[PDB]
């Protein structure tokens, strides 16, 4: 019952370089994270 | 992965690194289980880059409050201060404050569109006869930091200081504009009020530049 | 006795059209900062040379033409105070 | 979940008053020697227009005894050399040739240029009713602005 939640294969593996573009820092996602981080910085400055 | 079987190689670099960097790397060690080799290298290098940049910026701000006005004299002061405190390879924070900046610090890390970069971590005047060029030094030339590169060569080749040069530039400009911008060759010679070749060379430079026209 | 001023409207309007309102905000920001005394000739040239680049050479000419106009007026009338309407 | 300090690194201090040698001398009697530059009187060798074209001479051309003032110097160097630029629209008329002119001075020309750029819009409008002494373009300051961007 409980174990079904953790079924995703990535919970225990370490991605390998040989596989290819397995980096967890893909630009497609880093673009949004940077924008959100910039947003938080501006909010802090306004508060500060 | 991560080449943890190289005891000699991994340790030596840890020894070479400084104290502050060692603590930071030791603090981020556990997360290697989730990232591949390259990502871990990028992750660590970024932390080192930020730490060194903070040190350099703090270092420079201290200099400007002491009235130090050149990167060369700043290093001289640090050496004498080290001797004074004693009286009483270069690190990352020392390579950023060098007279020449590293190549990898002459471009944005993340471009305008917000996507991080993939690799995150001339008219020559002839030498006038009997003219010996003199080197121009920041301590000698007060307003050197404004002259354009195409004009600084002329000043050395002509043995004239910056501030006098600007004054000569102004008067010639004023005389030309009053008369539609056209002047005779003797007109430029008399205005300069120096040797004939000097006045001839500066005038020939202006006309080529396009700020005046020869009648 | 003091002669009249010099019309400047055409000299500036051509500059605004030539540069293009796209890159214009950067050009104005760099030039104003340099005049205030917050840049060196190395930084100014690095930031503006791309903007004034041209093969017909009608951008660097207008930049010099405007600067000459500003200097020439020094010996003419004082204009109406305030930002120009145009 | 920690991002650090984000205020102090982005400050731009101005040129300090006391030279490092003097403050170092504020521990014993080491001020007995005064090394004030001859041409750097008042700690501002630049930013003081002095002399006129009347005093120009080959011997003095090697010495920076003559200037044009800060604002005028920046304006002239703002020009860029290409490879005429002093053609005024209506100046070709002989009526303009007959025109006379007054004789201003450097302390006055800088004010006139300051107002003129005000009319165009390159300078801020005056407060509703210039830090040239700070050396903000110093070679050190340029490096500081580069690192702060990074």
């Amino acid at each position: 019952q409980i174990g079904a939640v953790f079924d995703d294969e990535g919970i225990t593996k370490c991605p390998r370089v040989e596989d290819g573009d397995t980096s967890i820092f893909g630009r497609e996602i880093m673009a949004e994270l940077i924008k959100r981080e910039k947003e938080a910085w501006d909010e802090e400055v306004e508060e500060e | 992965e991560h080449n943890l079987l190289e005891y000699r190689e991994n340790t030596k670099a840890e020894k070479k690194r400084s104290r502050e960097e060692r603590e930071l790397l030791n603090k981020a060690k556990p997360f290697a289980r989730m990232m591949n080799r390259h990502d871990f290298e990028q992750f660590c290098q970024g932390l080192i880059d930020e730490l060194n940049l903070r040190q350099a910026i703090a270092q420079l701000q201290e200099w400007r409050s002491m009235r130090i006005g050149d990167l060369k004299s700043g290093e001289k002061y640090e050496q004498e201060k080290a001797l004074r405190i004693q009286k009483s390879p270069p690190s990352g924070a020392a390579l950023l404050v060098a007279p020449e900046l590293p190549a990898r610090y002459k471009e944005p890390i993340i471009d305008a569109n917000g996507f991080p970069r993939p690799d995150a971590n001339k008219y020559v005047p002839p030498p006038v006869p009997g003219v010996q060029p003199m080197n121009l030094t920041q301590d000698n030339a007060p307003d050197l930091h404004l002259l354009t590169p195409e004009e600084i060569k002329l000043c050395e080749t002509l043995r004239i200081q910056p501030k006098p040069y600007i004054m000569i530039k102004e008067q010639i400009l004023k005389e030309a504009v009053k008369g539609n911008g056209s002047l005779k060759k003797k007109q430029a010679k008399e205005i300069c009020r120096l040797d004939s070749q000097k006045g001839g060379r500066i005038f020939d430079f202006m006309v080529n530049a396009g700020w005046v026209v020869k009648a | 006795l003091v002669p009249p001023r010099i019309d400047l409207e055409p000299i500036y309007t051509a500059l605004k059209a030539a540069i293009g309102a796209e890159q214009w905000p950067v050009y104005k920001e760099t030039l104003t900062n340099f005049l205030i005394g917050r840049l060196n000739q190395a930084e100014l040239s690095e930031r503006i040379d791309p903007i004034l680049a041209s093969q017909d050479g009608q951008k660097e000419h207008l930049h010099n033409q405007l600067i000459a106009a500003i200097y020439a007026n020094v010996t003419r009338e004082m204009p109406d105070p305030g930002l120009a309407p145009w | 979940r920690e991002r650090g300090d984000r205020v102090t690194p982005f400050i731009m201090p101005k040129r300090g008053k006391k030279h490092y040698t003097e403050i170092w001398a504020e521990e014993d009697g080491a001020m007995a020697i005064d090394s004030s530059p001859p041409g750097g009187r008042d700690r501002l060798p630049p930013n003081q227009a002095r002399g006129s074209i009347d005093n120009m001479d080959d011997e003095v051309a090697e010495t920076d005894k003559l200037s044009v003032g800060p604002l005028l110097t920046r304006l002239l160097q703002a020009m860029r050399p290409e490879n005429p630029a002093t053609f005024m629209p209506e100046s070709n008329t002989e009526a303009w040739k007959k025109a006379t002119h007054p004789k201003l001075d450097y302390n006055q020309v800088d004010e006139r240029i300051k107002q003129e750029l005000r009319h165009i819009g390159f300078l801020p409008l005056p407060p509703s009713s210039a830090e040239y002494d700070g050396h903000y373009d110093d070679e050190v300051a340029a490096r500081l602005r580069v690192l702060q961007a990074r």
